[PDB]
């Protein structure tokens, strides 16, 4: 590729590398907040294979879960959205309970994870809190890998950039020397 | 470069050997989106040959188009249907490899000589999705498609 | 030096937390102050063309930003505050500006004197 | 530099352009429905 | 390149045309963050002309920074504030486009000629947030801001 | 990128192990 | 580039000076990681020198690795085995600092000329853990290992 | 260095109480 194509490509990944670095620390900040609230007791992606791991056990809350199963099995389960921005408080968690009875009808560590009114309000609050801390830990490492993978591509493109940089300087100069000799 | 660039016009069939393909272990390292031929035409080779020929190159191009997405984000960020297209392309890449007769001396594996009709049949089954359950390493360095299925059963015996 | 030394440090701290501030809701109060001073000190660096200030006038507008008088004020009103503040100090406080130029430094009394002018001007700003 | 991703014209740039086009197609439909409501 | 680069020093007003803008369909494909003039000054052309023009270049410049964030996340994950900035930016981009009388056979629509004060006031209403309810398609290839409202009536009845 | 190939090969090595598990249990 | 590359053939060592080290108050501002030499070999400088040098190079590389976890995760997530090596590394990188005889007219610290034998014995005793009870301030700006003990006493004998 | 300020202060206090 020409020198300009390497420059545009190098500038592209440098931005993505810096942007993925920002999402790592934002995920790490919300991870700290999530773990404190979990000790007593989603929609947004970019968090490893959590949403697929939930679908693994169901075949054998969270609008992203609907997107996977909508084409295959839509009529089975009865809808929630906007989950991931803030951890689910007891006030917001009670809305899940209202759309069940009054109606017509897990985090381990930073780099690994595994998938009547008042009693039911406790079990739903436990599952969502564990899911909140799981996705923040996964998004932390996911964006951390994205930045580190971007860093490697920048390093190799920087070497390819400098090789092509020198070649252009040498080639253009040989044209001028070729021109002067022919006079 | 001027020297190789000029020769292209003087050739009927071209065979572009890539280093990136060779370094991955895929031999012979013939680039499937660079090598070309003038007899590659439905009138000459037949409509079934030409249709299967473009199908291999199509899914290989789609697989190559998603490399930037797999590098930064990952395989999990890809769509469910896109995972199927990436899976088959890698099996197609490995099935394009082949043990050579002259390579026996250093490689060790016996050389293969696949007929034309068996080649077209083999790749067409992979594109249709008749061997999606089998692993990739079964396709690496085999003759026809029949020996790829038998090689998967051998790997199945690691317990 | 007395005002620009602290300013250089705060703008350095802000630039590191630049891409983090763009997309980040959950943030603690410690780092929030760096984003406040950061954007507000950047508004002081903005300047109209063909309008060169004096050294004693520049230290006054930075003294306001660096000591944290602009933090409660809105970012959009920083340009408005500068123009109003600069016109106030030049007109009714020539003795203070003259003492900074002569001494070449913010003395013990001039620091307290300058603190008085900014606090009173800040109180009752908008109209 | 700002907007260096779309200037490159790669996978991320084209997928970003397609993402914006989809989002604002949906929002364009919703807004046309709002014009239906205000007219009627 | 030496030829165009040297010419910049000889000019007062410049109109830099970009291919990336042309390929979208924005005609004339004038780069708003490149085309500049010596007379662009609050003392020369008035404060209202200067403040609006700079306001258009401000949102369009910030729009480039958000496009880098959208490429990884997407439009949905952005905040309420950033979604509106992109919405106003995309509408301003399309309102800069205009059909010419000389280029009728190319586009198909009739040519236009917008007055001075209509242009300053037209973009000012968009930045103020007085066309959030309207779609961006209505601002594509029209004369003044009045025709953008008039076109929105046609698009509503057709849909 | 080298880590592109690292992540991809890791993913398909895991899925290759799953496919060999299903293949062996079906073989029995 | 030709210019440095041609020069690199003749070099027997390098001395990298970083502002990051200078900003932490560590003078001289020699980066211990990026600075290297050709003669760093057990056959040339002896087995005792090589291991003590490689020991300081290892613990600093591990320190910089473990320090990245502190920011993203926290101090509680680090084990006692990790925090032990982190505490020793902070003493090590402070003991690399040294007051010079040239900078006596500046500030007011007496310069030191540390022999080769005292430098090896000094850092070797830190890696073994013979000065864990002493604080980090004692190792800042001193000549031999004896002055680190003498400063720790004189500092601790007041408050 | 909050953590090592606490640790260094505890070590200085330990030496002071020792002497």
């Amino acid at each position: 590729a020409t020198l300009k194509d390497i420059t545009r490509r190098l500038k592209s990944i440098k931005n993505i590398q810096k942007i993925t670095k920002s999402m790592k620390m934002v995920a790490a900040a919300k991870y700290a907040r999530a773990e404190r609230e979990l000790k007593p007791a989603s929609d947004r992606g970019l968090c490893g294979a959590i949403h697929s791991s939930v679908a693994k056990q169901m075949k054998s809350v969270g609008d992203k879960i609907r997107s996977i199963l909508h084409r295959t099995h839509s009529d089975q389960f009865l809808t929630f959205k906007e989950v991931g921005r803030r951890p689910p408080t007891f006030g917001d968690a009670s809305v899940i309970a209202l759309e069940l009875l009054n109606s017509g009808y897990r985090f381990r560590s930073v780099i690994s994870y595994k998938t009547q009114e008042y009693s039911l309000a406790n079990i739903i609050y436990y599952s969502l809190k564990e899911s909140t801390t799981s996705e923040q830990s996964a998004r932390m490492t996911a964006m951390d890998n994205a930045s580190k993978n971007a860093s490697e591509m920048i390093d190799k493109l920087t070497l390819t950039f400098n090789r092509t940089r020198q070649a252009v300087i040498t080639k253009e100069l040989i044209e001028i020397i070729s021109g002067a000799a022919a006079l | 470069d001027p020297a190789p660039a000029t020769t292209f016009a003087h050739l009927d069939a071209t065979t572009v050997l890539s280093r990136a393909i060779a370094e991955l272990g895929i031999y012979p390292a013939v680039d499937p989106l660079d090598s070309t031929s003038r007899i590659m035409d439905p009138n000459i080779v037949g409509s079934e040959h030409y249709d299967v020929a473009r199908g291999v190159q199509k899914i290989l191009q789609d697989y190559k188009s998603l490399q930037d997405i797999i590098a930064i984000l990952g395989m999990d960020e890809l769509s469910e249907e896109d995972k199927l297209t990436v899976s088959r392309a890698r099996k197609i890449q490995r099935f394009l490899s082949q043990p050579f007769q002259v390579a026996e001396v250093f490689t060790g594996h016996l050389g293969k000589l696949v007929p034309l009709k068996e080649t077209i049949k083999g790749f067409q089954q992979i594109l249709a999705g008749e061997y999606d359950h089998l692993p990739e390493q079964a396709f690496y360095m085999v003759g026809p498609i029949e020996e790829a299925v038998a090689k998967a059963d051998k790997l199945a015996e690691e317990h | 030096k007395q005002v620009a030394g602290t300013m250089k440090l705060e703008l350095a701290q802000y630039r590191e937390v630049a891409a983090f501030a763009q997309f980040g809701s959950d943030l603690d109060a410690a780092t929030q102050q760096l984003l406040s001073r950061g954007v507000r000190l950047t508004e002081l660096l903005k300047q109209g063309q063909y309008s060169p200030m004096a050294i004693e006038e520049q230290v006054a507008v930075i003294y306001a930003g660096v000591r944290g008088y602009l933090d409660k004020l809105e970012p959009s009103k920083i340009t408005k505050f500068e123009n109003a503040f600069l016109s106030h100090v030049i007109s009714q406080h020539q003795a203070l500006l003259g003492k900074i130029r002569t001494d070449g430094k913010i003395s013990e009394e001039s620091d307290a004197k300058l603190k008085e002018i900014v606090t009173n001007f800040l109180a009752g700003f908008e109209a | 530099s700002a907007g260096a991703v779309r200037d490159a014209g790669g996978a991320f740039g084209k997928r970003e352009q397609a993402e914006e086009e989809r989002y604002f197609r949906a929002r364009a439909a919703e807004q046309l429905a709002a014009l239906k409501k205000h007219h009627e």
